[PDB]
This record gives structure tokens, sequence and C-alpha cells, in this order.
């Protein structure tokens, strides 16, 4: 309180206790004391309100007050799994760095020679040193 | 998007929104069998979008979608009644996959399937956002569109199945749920709605159907303005605002109006070379242009017509003050929260004793013990029995040794009729389901409001603090007319040449007093004006240069770091362009008014005055007094044109 | 504001300087492969001889053994208007093959499909050239390549008194500063589309070059696919490995 060396110590209470799990040895070495760590541990903090299941599809949460992330069912995407899967690319090149051409509710991007693919298909991983179109970032 | 059949009332002026007369009996039925839209955050029901404070212009119309570049919002629809509904957009060169018009097509059940929605069955449908609606040329940045049904070009626009497609540009966005705002745009849809010309026509009328309603000619076809009649809310802006106004007219093809504002010149953007002044409307296009206000007051909003004013629209828009940051109930001693209502309190400390930095370890708000506080209902009805306008409320905790003790989160509510509690303040423009709060104890925290919220039954409710629920909410309102602004009697704009003192006290073998600092919260020697004599002869003249309209006043008093003196009564002398030291006339009779000075020591005096004080050389002569002459005179005038 | 910045000594190969046997240049070219060099037709017609050297970043000086790409003979073009400018594209028939080095990087061939997706997205572009289109008083010794934006087609027919067709369009700033006749004639206006590089512009002089701050004139090789295809397969396989590859063709470019 009202000290430069004390603001960094109290900053670990709202992070290594609220976002993840708490512990007794967390605020002992940081505070460099023993009188305030014991008082903070005596007050338990239930995390969180996941017993009533705020999300659908019987999803569970984690040890976090407020924010949470559930494993919703497939076919539904978005924040609370609302938007369906993407059907066609057409516009915005389908979020892929090559040709976008729909095949009746089926889009797949792939580079030709001189380039390969990634693990999912977001962008073609460069392989050759200088094929027919690159940029030199050496300088 | 939904479309549940809900009977909407066209003749809404009986609700007494801004109406004056009371003998307005409806011959037929007030409500009409129509359909209203609704916005859902999910694909299923049981989850509606709360209409925020900014979502005002709608009436019978549902929500307004805001989709821009790289931002698409789904529009899942499910029929609830027994008739298949449709939805057709306008603007871009959209294909039949997102069109929805009943004509020739190609796909079996996809190009025209949205026009035939089976009851109790959802359907996958989503529109596409383009870049055509973006107004080119340096000037504007928004241009709205329109969308409605398609099962009938005429039986749908009267069935309450309308909707504007407000689309702006890309480049300027705000943090209001990732929606591009950073302004204060408005949209109005002026189009009459008919009950006899709709799909939900119940074969008969609510009174007569011989010669198109024998009571009134086309009584079912009322000129409903923005879904209602004699309403038009949210027209509460401030002085000099270049806000954008969207004028949309698609159905009214044989109704040409010319908008003319009472004392507001126009300015066209884009070319930056036109002034215009007036601007009519053409059927089809979506005209949009700025407003640029000038003088405050209840300026009438009309279209210079005889059939759509006294029987259509007649709502004057109000312009309130911009710099109305004067003390309301903290620095004064008259206006206080004595009329506070609640149910559950927070501890044992004193209720009203909640001033900023006060002596003692008991300074908060409570009457009954708190026991346990959580997400219950510790509502605090902050009623004022009058009109209110709040743009910012501060929040400060309490401490006396080391503890913080601060409220981390609290939800706000409001009401306008006491019988119902419209708990919807937490979902305003930026807020959706939360609100700011205090952080520490020695640092003052404020909560500024964006929308000009107006009500009468304000309600706040805390949640849980640092093991000690203690709140000290202040009060900060604003004017109603929009002209009562401080001319600088306490800030510094009014120099000493205008407000002059009387005698100057000077000791023989010592120093000398400087009683020319007659302002609010002054330091140094004295704090205001303290004359040498102590009778009913001293004066305190003020030069107002021009004529002003004074309504509110304030007066504290000074001291000498030992004893506190003040004035108990004074008289205001009004004049004109010349000179006339005559007291202010009493409008309730014919005599002069007897004003009262400072009541206690430091509690200010707040009083309203309806009759204007048209003068320039206002003189104040203190009659009675307390110990010695002392007062921090400061008034609130206007700019009478 | 990004001004007239010079080209880098790394990713700037497209600069086949077309000079003469003496110490006097005329225009430049475009590097794409080893059998064709895109450039303007007035570079050779109504001019002088032809001497090409790829990977030559400076005319007065030399960066070692890098500038070597001699040309035997050359032909003209069918749609090339001698008086004005239209489809002003000519192919330089080299005599010695050159491998792919650092200053000599190949590029993929264009196609007709990259005509509706390259002009609406990449609204900018770069103009590589030593500076021989406006050889008046700005002859810089360093290879300059400034950046120029793309403007709507409805503002290109009035930039010059000559009526411009679809093959050439706007490719410069507004009527503010000097954004025309930038670089050498036949200079590549390559626009970095997406993971590749496709040239799509040739700077040429219309009525010469004077007070042309309005807009620029740059071709579009996406429609020039039928000409680069008729002059590559009909000539047959390389006989003596790029002799002529192959200059023995008719004047209207087959």
């Amino acid at each position: 309180a009202n000290s430069f060396l004390e603001e960094m110590k109290k900053g670990h209470l709202e992070r290594e206790c609220m976002e993840e799990t708490c512990s007794y040895e967390e605020a002992r070495e940081v505070f460099e004391d023993s009188d305030k760590t014991n008082e903070f541990w005596n007050k338990y903090k239930d995390g969180d309100q996941c017993e009533t299941s705020p999300c659908q599809n019987q999803g569970k949460c984690k040890d976090g007050l407020g924010e949470y992330t559930c494993t919703c069912l497939e076919g539904f995407e978005g924040k609370n799994c609302e938007l369906f899967t993407r059907k066609l690319c057409s516009l915005d090149n389908g979020d892929c760095d090559q040709f976008c051409h729909e095949e009746q509710n089926s889009v797949v991007c792939s580079c030709a020679r001189g380039y390969t693919l990634a693990d999912n298909g977001k962008a073609c991983i460069p392989t050759g040193p200088y094929p027919c179109g690159k940029q030199t970032l050496e300088r | 998007i939904a479309a549940e059949e809900i009977s909407w009332d066209y003749s809404e002026f009986v609700q007494r929104e801004t109406d004056i007369e009371d003998s307005d009996d409806i011959p037929e039925d007030t409500t009409y069998k129509k359909v209203v839209f609704r916005k859902y955050l999910d694909s299923t029901f049981t989850k509606r979008d709360p209409r925020g404070e900014y979502e005002e212009h709608l009436g019978i119309l549902g929500p307004i979608i805001r989709a821009e570049v790289d931002d698409v919002i789904q529009v899942r629809f499910k029929n609830l009644a027994s008739r298949p509904y449709s939805l057709h957009a306008h603007g871009l060169s959209y294909e039949k996959s997102s069109e929805g018009k009943t004509y020739e097509d190609d796909s079996p059940e996809w190009f025209k399937e949205d026009n035939a929605v089976q009851p109790n069955s959802s359907y996958t449908y989503v529109w596409h956002a383009t870049e055509r609606s973006g107004p080119e040329s340096p000037g504007s940045a928004c241009r709205a569109w329109a969308y409605y049904s398609a099962v009938n070009p005429e039986k749908d626009i009267h069935s309450g199945l309308i909707g504007p497609l407000l689309i702006c540009q890309k480049g300027i966005l705000h943090k209001d749920s990732n929606m591009p705002m950073d302004m204060r745009e408005f949209v109005l849809l002026f189009m009459t709605f008919d009950e006899k010309k709709s799909w939900y026509y119940e074969k008969k009328s609510r009174s007569s159907w011989r010669l198109t309603s024998s009571e009134m000619k086309k009584s079912h076809e009322f000129h409903a303005i923005n879904g209602m009649i004699y309403s038009l809310p949210g027209l509460k802006m401030y002085e000099q605002e270049w806000v954008r106004l969207h004028l949309l007219n698609i159905g009214g093809s044989q109704d040409i109006h010319v908008v003319h504002f009472h004392g507001q010149t126009l300015l066209e953007n884009g070319n930056k070379q036109h002034q215009l002044g007036v601007w009519p409307l053409l059927p089809g296009s979506f005209k949009t242009l700025e407003m640029k206000a000038s003088k405050p007051g209840w300026w009438l909003l009309n279209t210079e017509v005889g059939e759509n004013q006294r029987a259509g629209m007649q709502t004057p828009f109000l312009i309130m003050d911009r710099d109305c940051r004067m003390p309301m109930g903290l620095s004064t001693g008259i206006i206080s929260d004595s009329q506070i209502k609640a149910s559950e309190f927070l501890g044992y400390w004193e209720p009203r004793l909640a001033r900023l930095n006060n002596g003692g370890s008991y300074n908060a708000w409570s009457v009954e013990k708190l026991a346990a506080e959580f997400a219950s209902k510790p509502w605090i009805q902050v009623d004022m029995q009058k009109e209110v306008i709040i743009t910012g409320i501060q929040t400060q905790g309490a401490k006396h040794y080391l503890k913080s003790c601060y409220t981390t989160e609290f939800y706000v509510a409001y009401s306008s009729n006491q019988i119902n509690w419209q708990i919807f303040k937490g979902n305003s423009t930026r807020n959706v389901m939360y609100f700011n709060g205090n952080s520490d104890a020695s640092t003052i925290k404020e909560n500024q409001f964006d929308p000009p919220i107006v009500a009468r039954y304000i309600r706040i409710s805390p949640t849980r603090a640092y093991n000690r629920p203690t709140l000290r909410l202040e009060l900060q309102g604003c004017e109603v007319n929009g002209c009562s602004t401080p001319l600088g009697m306490e800030n510094g704009k009014i120099e000493n040449k205008q407000i002059t003192a009387s005698s100057f006290k000077k000791s023989w073998w010592g120093d000398y007093w400087e009683p020319f600092r007659a302002r609010l919260n002054a330091q140094g020697r004295v704090n205001a004006w303290q004359a040498k004599a102590n009778n009913n002869k001293q004066w305190l003249e003020i030069d107002l240069l021009k004529i002003k309209k004074i309504t509110a006043i304030i007066t504290q008093g000074c001291k000498s770091l030992s004893s506190e003196m003040y004035v108990k009564s004074y008289t205001i002398h009004y004049s004109e362009q010349g000179v006339e030291w005559k007291p202010y006339r009493l409008k309730s009779s014919m005599v002069d008014k007897i004003f009262e000075g400072n009541t206690n020591t430091k509690g200010h005096v707040k009083n309203f005055f309806n009759p204007p004080i048209i003068s320039r050389f206002i003189r104040v002569i203190p009659k009675t007094w307390n110990q010695s002459i002392a007062l921090r005179l400061e008034l609130f005038g206007c700019d009478i044109y | 504001i990004v001004g007239g910045q010079e080209c880098k000594d790394g990713e700037c190969p497209w600069q086949a300087l077309l000079i003469n046997e003496e110490n006097e240049g005329f225009c430049g070219g475009t590097i794409l492969s080893e059998f064709y060099i895109l450039t303007a037709a007035h570079c050779l017609y109504q001019a002088k001889r032809f001497k090409v050297r790829v990977g030559d970043r400076n005319t007065e000086q030399e960066e070692g053994g890098e500038a070597v790409h001699e040309v035997e003979v050359v032909i003209k073009h069918n749609r090339f208007t001698k008086e004005t400018y239209d489809f002003d594209i000519a192919v330089l028939r080299l005599k010695t093959p050159i491998t792919f080095r650092m200053n000599v990087a190949p590029a993929c061939l264009p196609e007709r499909d990259w005509a509706e997706s390259t002009l609406m997205t990449q609204k900018t572009g770069i103009v590589s050239g030593f500076g021989r289109t406006h050889e008046k008083g700005r002859q810089s010794t360093r290879l300059k390549m400034l950046e120029v934006p793309y403007v709507d087609r409805n503002s290109c027919k009035l930039s010059s008194s000559f009526i411009i067709t679809q093959n050439m369009f706007c490719a410069g700033y507004d009527t503010k500063q000097e954004d025309a006749c930038q670089g050498d004639a036949g200079g590549p206006h390559v626009t970095r589309f997406k993971d590749t590089y496709f040239v799509t512009g040739i700077v040429s002089w219309g009525e010469g070059c004077a007070r042309k701050g309005k807009y620029g004139i740059y071709t579009k090789v996406t429609a020039f696919l039928k000409w680069i295809d008729r002059s590559m397969k009909t000539r047959g396989l390389p006989k003596a490995k790029s002799h002529a590859p192959e200059v023995i063709t008719s004047s209207p470019l087959k």
C-alpha cells in the first residue's frame, strides 16, 4: 500500500489465484512476509459457478470466476457455438492464401509446385528458396 | 430475427409520452393486429436481445442490424403463427441465395424457401455484407438501406414487417460490442400503416367498414410516426452537434415533405461547397445529412405540411446544456438525498453521512445491518420527484487504517412510473450486462454515462465489496432548458471590473484585507467579500454587460481562519440598459422580493426562479447578517437573444 | 509519404536494361524466364540498335560479372500503334541463356484469370526502371522504383488527349506530383498479388513526357496471354538453345 515495492507483490493475488488455482506458497515468497499470506488463505474462493451449468449441451467450465470455455458440440461454431460451418469460400479468398473455388458445399485450398501445405491449411508453408515469387527480408 | 404476431398500438399518444391534452378518446381500437420483429443472440428462442437505450427508434419495427466489412451476424428465423413469412433485402447486387423475392428462380427450395417458412420450424438463412453502401467522397461515412417481406409488395409494409439496413464504412470503429459508432446517428421511418390493407385483416373492422371506416376516413391507416403517434423520443442533444440523421422513405411514394428546422441552418458534406438550408425528400432513396444545432430550447420539429403535422408528427426536440457540471447536492446544503428509498442497507454506519473525506470512522450509507450481501436485491431507489439527466456519477470507498473497502461491481436500474421497475440501465450503449466500479480508497473513481438517460425513479444496487459493503455515490445532474450556464462568477471569466466590492479593510500596524475575491472556493487571505461596516447599507454590484435570464443561484460565505460569518438575507436590484437601482419586482403581486442569504455556515442556498431577471447592473444589498458581512455570491444566467 | 525510393539489391530482378553498342541507353525490359523479355515496341522501332543486360542495377558503374544478356535481332507487334500507344508490348529475343542468380529471379507466367482479382484488390503498385521514359532532367544513376496507386478507369481516358482502350489504364497518384513516365520504357509494373509476382504494366510515352502529374499509362498483360502463347509454342522447341528463341517470326508477332 502506497509503495513501489508493494504494488508488484499484491499484483500476484488477482492472477495466481483467480485465473488458476491458489496455493499457500504463492503469496509467501512474493510478499516476503508471513502475516498477510495466512489471512488471505483463510478466506476460500469458490471457482466457479459451474454447478448450475450456465452453458448448454451439459458443458463444464474451469477454475475461473466469470470467464470460462466449454466443449460444445460439433456443427456449431462461434462464441457460444451458434454459427454453422462454412459452406463456400467465394469472398475473402476463403481465408486461404491461394485459389478459392467451391465444389458444391466443399472448399479446399492447395498450392501448386514450389509450395507445400501446413497442418490445417491456413497458408502454404514456404519450402523453396526463390521459386517464382518471394520477398527478400534479409536487410 | 423473429416475427411473433403481437398486436401493436398505433395511436400511442394516449400513453402520455410528451402530450398535453387529456380528452383524446379513441373511437375504434387503440391496438392493431400486426406482427413485430425481435432480435435473438442464438438460433433458438427463450433468449431475446434487450432493447438498449440507443435502440429507441423502432416502435412497431423490430431491431436494426449493423453488419459491415469482415463482420456478419446470422439471422435465423422460425415461424410461430400459421402463415409463412418472408424477408427481402435491398441495396447490393445480391443473388437469389440471399434475396428472397417471390419471382422466377433456379434452385428448388433455397432461392424461394425463405419466403415460405413453416410454423414451428427453423431455417438456415444469412445475408451478405458488401461495400457499396459506403458513401464515397470526403464527407459522409454512413448510408442506410431498407428490407421488408416479399410475399406481397403492399400487404407487408402495412403489416409491421419493415426494417432499415444501416450500413456505414470501414475504418472508424468503436468498442461498443465491436460495432462501428464513435458518433450519435439517428434513423427515422415515416410511413403510414393500414390494418385493412394487410394479410392479418380480420375480415371486419373494429367499429365500421362501410365507407372506409365511417368514424374517420382510413382510421386504420393512421400516419404512425416511427411506429407510434405523437412520440419521437431520444431527441435530447446538446449545443452544436454535427450528428448524422438518416431519413428513409420507401412506402410513402405519394407524400413529399420538406424538412425545415426552426432556426438551424444546414450544411452539406462531401463537396464541402453547399449550404442549402432546407432539404426535402424523394421516395426511394435514403437521404442522410448532418444537423448542426445552434441555440438551445424546445425547437419544434415539423415538415411544413397540413395533413402530417397536427395529425402526424409534432414533437419539439430539446437541447440541454453541455457544460452543466455545477454542484447539485454535495457542496450545497439545500438539495440533499433526504427522499431516498431502499430496502436492504449495508451495515451500521450513518445513511446520509457519506461526504468525501469526513472525520470519523463512520461515513457511508446504511440503516439496517447487512448480515449477508450477494446477488439478492439491495436496491436503492434514488427518487427525485422531478426530471433528471445524469451523465456521470463518481464512486469513492472508505478507509481509516489500511483496508481498501471498495465496491467492485454494481448494477443500475431506473423507472418512470414507480408501479413498474424497468431494470434496464445496465444494458445501455456501451454496457450490456455490467457496470464500472471503484478501484481503491484514496483514489476517486467516476462512472461517466454516454447516453443522455432521462427518468425520475433512479435505482442503484450494490453487490459485494472488500468484506465491507460501503458506497458513497455522489449526484451530478444537468439543466433542462439548456441555457442556464455559469457566466464565470466563480471560474474566472468574469473579471473584478464587473463584480466589484465595497469597502477595503486595512489595519494600521499590520496587513490589509482583500475582499475582492468574491468567488467560490478561494484561498489566500479571505475567501469572499467582507466589508468594514456591518449594517444594511453595503452593496455588491455585478455588471452583466448584456441582458440575461437568471434562474439558479448559490451562496456560501467566507471566514478569517477563526470565526465564520455569513449573511442571512439580501435584496437583488434589477435594472436595464441604463441605470436603475430598483429591487427585483415580485411577479406574484406588485411589490419587491425579499431574498434570503446563507442559512448556516457553509451550506449553500439553491433556489429556482421562473421570472427572468432581464438586467445588466444587478445589485445585491445584504439586509440582515450574521456576525459580519460575508457571502460567496454566484448566479446562473442565460443568453437571451 | 513514401517518395521515390530506389530499388533493393535483393528482390528487384525485373530490370533488363535495353542499351546500345555505345554508351547510350534507351529503355528497359522485364525478366520472367529465359526465352522472352517483355518491353515496349518503340524501344527498338523508330530508335537504334538493341543491347540487353540483365541484373544491371547501374549503367555508369558495374557490380561485377552480372550484366550479360545480349540480343541478336528483334521483331515488332501487330497491335502496336506507331503514332500513339496500344498493346505496346515487344519480346526481346536473347542470344545466350542465363541461369537463375540472385539479381536474376524468374517469375510465374500470367493468365487471363488474374484480371478481375488483381485490379480490385491491389490498388497500388511499383514501377521498376532506371529512368529512361522521362530522360529530360531527372536521369538518376541509381535504379529507382517508386510506389504508385491505382485509380478508377473513368479517370484515365482524359489523362492524355489520346483515347486509351482497356489494355492500358490508370496507375499513379492524383493530379498532385510527378507520377508518370517513371523508370525506363517497357518497365515492369509488377504487383505482388499473393505468394507470387505477376507483371501487369508497361510504361510508355504518349505525346512524350511533360507536366504529366495527372495519371500514368501502363498495359495489362492478362489480356496479352494469346500473344505470349502464339509466340512460344508455334516457334517450336529451342533449336540452338535460345538463338533467337525464336526471332525467325513474322512482324505482326505471328
